[PDB]
RNA sequence: AGAGUGGACGGGAGCGGCGGCCCGGAGCCCCGCGGACGCUACGCCGCGACGAGUAGGAGGGCCGCUGCGGUGAGCCUUGAAGCCUAGGGCGCGGGCCCGGGUGGAGC
RNA sequence: CCCGUCGCCGCGCUCUCCCCCCUCCCGGCG
């Protein structure tokens, strides 16, 4: 029914949990986005066991699915028509995405251009 | 009409002291209580059964409320019965000292 | 074409060395020194038209994707399952009894026709002592016991395949909507080929049972564990 | 030119084919001849102290030129002097064996690094295990798995060694080219030992494994690789 | 010269677009429409593109003239084909190879003129 | 059709192999008109080894903030900024995108 | 040219002629 990518591999993350921030759950003024903890007795970035675990480039993943959305396509913003008519040779490789700002009348004319064009919309039904 | 699997009990995880490994199971079977008596489940499909709230789809059959998780038998650990087996997801921890089945399946005899 | 003269002894390894098969395939003697269509042209079809129509076959893809894939490596291994070599366990000879152990028939007990040419097993409860068909079976999924029949001069027919055994389909006629439904064809007919099979399958293993004693009340019988015996310790 | 091209490219194959069949011949007979000579060896030595025994002396066998190491022990807190002498061995890692060739200078250093290392005399399975299973040589300073003759005779086919048997003759029996051959050995990088080491940190004769182990690190070999 | 004029707009041009992890060329003459030294459409001697016709039917396919290079205003010429599919995959096909005009992008072109058809062919319920 | 681990011709002077009444001596492709992807060279691909880290140093950041020159025939009262989110995702991460609500003029 | 069942390595058969042993649409079948 939908548009099917040209491959489909099986997407494999290394970490799906998100890497949090130290003591983010004891303070509502630490956010849950990642600091490194500098400082000299810090057990996180000393690395003791059972501890919040830091980031680091062996988590990266795979580079062959890389930004790959879970349905086999990588994303990209398109604003209009001309930007949908960019897009039409990927087509298996990339999904368009029509920006949050663009409005109703506009986004109703990129659904039908890529309905006609064979691209695939992530959000397809946004003001309907 | 009749069993049809051997009864096991989910001892723990594999584990060090101060360490555990989720992903493979610790299992004591009734009956068995030496390595050269566990060499006959060396391959068997086993499964932890349990309920829960929700139907789930029941292959060849109509939708109830258990569930199952697969596994199988992988090896011998340590001297007296006590195999280790690998599931498909990892057991919870509430299924320790429960009851796991051990099908006959795979069979080489 | 003849046979080929280098008996192996172990897989990959023949008996007779290279000077020993050079000699005896004789190439002293046999040394040898030296030595569509794509288009047709149908005709005219007059007047004024003149000339026959040269046409090419295959014509061009009138569309081509936006992106293609790339093609495979060559990987020497793999041969599909149709070519695999069928392997069955030593204790399975035709006659032993086996238990099913996984289908609706869990825990029953057969006898052991031949194994068919996909490596399934072809086995028969005699159905009128418990109710079990021909059917194929997993020889993973049986257990082996050690009581025989000795079914040498028993007439299988020919026309018991895997072809004659494999499921069989009716959805869906012509029709891609579905509101109404097709309330016939889940009941399974057993077709009358199918039944004067099993009759005379039937009819010639049957005697044959009824001779050992109490053989026909232990097929009847089915298996089961209890609060005792254990399967590491139970012969077969 | 679409003919004389092309019976030119076919005769060039041809020549090309032929050229591979000799090497193959030549390298079948090097290696038989490996067979006959390491009978031959073999036997003579029993002979040898038979014939001793029968004349009621003492054979006294020749004291072997080739030893199997393995560094055994980690890397932490380790002297700087036998730290030198463990890399001038070629052993970084542990379970990192090699092979040297015995004589006073190396007896020395062996010597010198005892506590870290187990060291013996390996036999001819144990090279020939050690160099097909984990044979690994150092073509342009990386590490390449010996999977063939023609990586071998790239390397090493100006002393004439041109297969793994070259190879493994000249470890075995230390030819005039050990070194070089040696040196094209990547140092092998040992599994743990199946079954355990009954004491790491002690020497052989005490109950551990350090040291001198004479003909026992065939047992270890085995175990380990 | 297209090695220069490609030094310099390689990165900085009107037509390119980055957004997330990818590269785009919006130039009107740009088979594959990316930002690459084979796929420009203005700095080479040689260049060919094809768009959709003026009314909904056919292929416009437009070459780069050679004489007048410095002329913009004659320096494409362009056709439209409102022919069928295997005949217009066919002559464009013809174009380029019989021409030897640029034959590297003969299969990109290839690939945008199914598209281009194939997005132009009335759609099914 | 690009083809070279030596190719040149050209008299020079003989063979092996195809054409016999013993005399020989070019095929410039085609029944077809055709033949995937690639190479932002600051790109893409291959192989091998390696990966602790305070103080500190250096690199990369299509991480983030505000304003300026350009550029997007960019976005927006058919709803911008901001804010809320048991919604969908991406990224090792810094962070970001989309959906829903709220809001009411810019981004 | 519908679509590289290919390299190296290990083999088997044919472009030679004889045999002999189970077979076979077998042709009539005892
Ligand atoms: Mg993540
Ligand atoms: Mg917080
Ligand atoms: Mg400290
Ligand atoms: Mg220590
Ligand atoms: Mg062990
Ligand atoms: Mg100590
Ligand atoms: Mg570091
Ligand atoms: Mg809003």
């Amino acid at each position: 029914a939908a548009l099917r990518p040209l491959v489909k591999p099986k997407i494999v993350k290394k970490r799906t949990k998100k890497f949090i921030r130290h003591q983010s759950d004891r303070y509502v003024k630490i956010k849950r986005n990642w600091r490194k903890p500098r400082g000299i007795d810090n057990r996180v970035r000393r690395r003791f066991k059972g501890q919040i675990l830091m980031p680091n480039i062996g988590y990266g993943s795979n580079k062959k699915t890389k930004h790959m959305l879970p349905s086999g396509f990588r994303k990209f913003l398109v604003h209009n028509v001309k930007e949908l008519e960019v897009l039409l040779m990927c087509n298996k490789s990339y999904c368009a995405e029509i920006a949050h700002n663009v409005s109703s009348k506009n986004r109703k004319a990129i659904v039908e251009r890529a309905a006609q064009l064979a691209i695939r919309v992530t959000n397809p039904n946004a003001r309907l | 009409s009749g069993r049809l699997w051997s009864k096991a009990i989910f001892a723990g995880y594999k584990r060090g002291l101060r360490n555990q490994r989720e992903h493979t199971a610790l299992l004591k079977i009734e009956g068995v209580y030496a390595r050269d008596e566990t060499e006959f489940y060396l391959g068997k499909r086993c499964a932890y059964v349990y309920k829960a709230k929700n139907n789930t789809v029941t292959p060849g059959g109509k939708p109830n409320k258990t569930r199952v998780i697969w596994g199988k038998v992988t090896r011998a650990h340590g001297n007296s019965g006590m195999v280790r087996a690998k599931f498909r997801s990892n057991l919870p921890a509430k299924a320790i000292g429960h009851r796991i089945r051990v099908m006959l399946y795979p069979s080489r005899i | 074409p003849h046979c080929s003269r280098n008996p192996v002894l172990v897989r990959g390894i023949g008996r007779y060395s290279r000077s020993a098969m050079y000699s005896r395939k004789a190439m002293y003697k046999r040394k040898y020194s030296a030595a569509v269509l794509a288009t047709v042209t149908k005709p005219v079809g007059g007047d004024k038209n003149g000339g026959t129509r040269v046409v090419k076959l295959r014509k061009m893809p009138r569309y081509y994707p936006t992106e293609d894939v790339p093609r495979k490596l060559l990987s020497h291994g793999k041969k599909p399952f149709s070519q695999h070599v069928r392997k069955l366990r030593a204790s399975i000879t035709p006659g032993t009894i086996l238990i099913i152990l996984t289908g609706r028939h869990r825990g029953k007990r057969v006898v052991f026709l031949k194994q068919l040419a996909s490596g399934l097993l072809l086995v028969t409860g005699p159905l009128v002592l418990n109710r079990v068909p021909l059917r194929r079976t997993h020889q993973k999924f049986v257990i082996a016991t050690s009581t025989k029949i000795d079914i040498s001069n028993v007439k299988i027919p020919k026309h018991l395949t895997d072809a004659y055994f494999k499921k069989k389909k009716l959805r869906k006629p012509r029709h891609q909507e579905g509101e109404i439904f097709d309330t016939e064809k889940e009941k399974y007919e057993i077709t009358e080929q199918r039944k004067i099979d099993q009759k005379a399958v039937d009819s010639q293993i049957l005697p044959k049972i009824k001779a050992i004693p109490q053989l026909q009340g232990y097929l009847r019988s089915v298996f089961a564990l209890t609060n005792g015996i254990y399967p590491h310790k139970l012969v077969f | 030119n679409f003919a004389e091209l092309k019976i030119k490219r076919l005769r060039k194959k041809f020549a090309q084919k032929m050229l591979r069949k000799a090497r193959r011949k030549l390298i079948y007979e090097k290696a038989k001849h490996y067979h006959k000579e390491y009978r031959q060896m073999y036997r003579t030595e029993i002979r040898m102290a038979r014939m001793a025994r029968k004349a009621g002396n003492f054979y006294v066998p020749a004291e072997p030129k080739l030893a199997f190491v393995i560094r055994i022990r980690g890397i932490n807190g380790v002297s700087p002097k036998v730290r030198k002498v463990l890399q001038l061995l070629r052993l970084r890692q542990i379970f990192n064996g090699t092979f040297v060739k015995l004589n006073k200078a190396s007896i020395n250093m062996l010597r010198i690094v005892e506590p870290y290392i187990a060291w013996g005399y390996p036999n001819l399975k144990s090279v020939n295990e050690l160099i097909y299973k984990r044979g690994y040589g150092k073509i342009n300073k990386k590490r390449i798995a010996l999977t063939d003759n023609a990586l071998i005779a790239r390397s090493l086919g100006k002393y004439g060694i041109i297969c793994m048997e070259d190879l493994i003759h000249e470890i075995y029996t230390v030819g005039k080219r050990f070194k070089e051959a040696n040196n094209f050995l990547w140092p092998f990088k040992l599994s743990s030992p199946r079954g355990g080491m009954k004491k790491k940190t002690t020497h052989f004769v005490e109950g551990g494994d350090a040291g001198n182990r004479e003909d026992q690190i065939n047992r270890l070999i085995r175990r380990m690789n | 010269s297209a090695h220069l004029q490609w030094m310099v707009v390689r990165n900085c041009s009107s037509f390119l677009i980055k957004r997330n992890k990818q590269t785009y060329s919006t130039e009107p003459n740009n088979l594959k429409a990316r930002n690459s030294f084979r796929y420009n459409g203005l700095i080479h001697r040689k260049t060919v593109g094809v768009e959709p016709a003026a009314d909904g039917k056919g292929v416009v396919v437009v070459i780069k003239r050679r004489s007048g290079q410095r002329k913009p205003a004659t320096s494409y010429v362009r056709t439209t084909i409102n022919k069928n599919a295997r005949a217009t995959l066919s002559s464009i096909r013809h174009m380029i190879r019989k021409n030897k005009y640029r034959p590297d992008l003969r299969m990109a072109a290839i690939r945008r003129a199914s598209a281009i058809l194939r997005s132009q062919k009335p759609v099914m319920v």
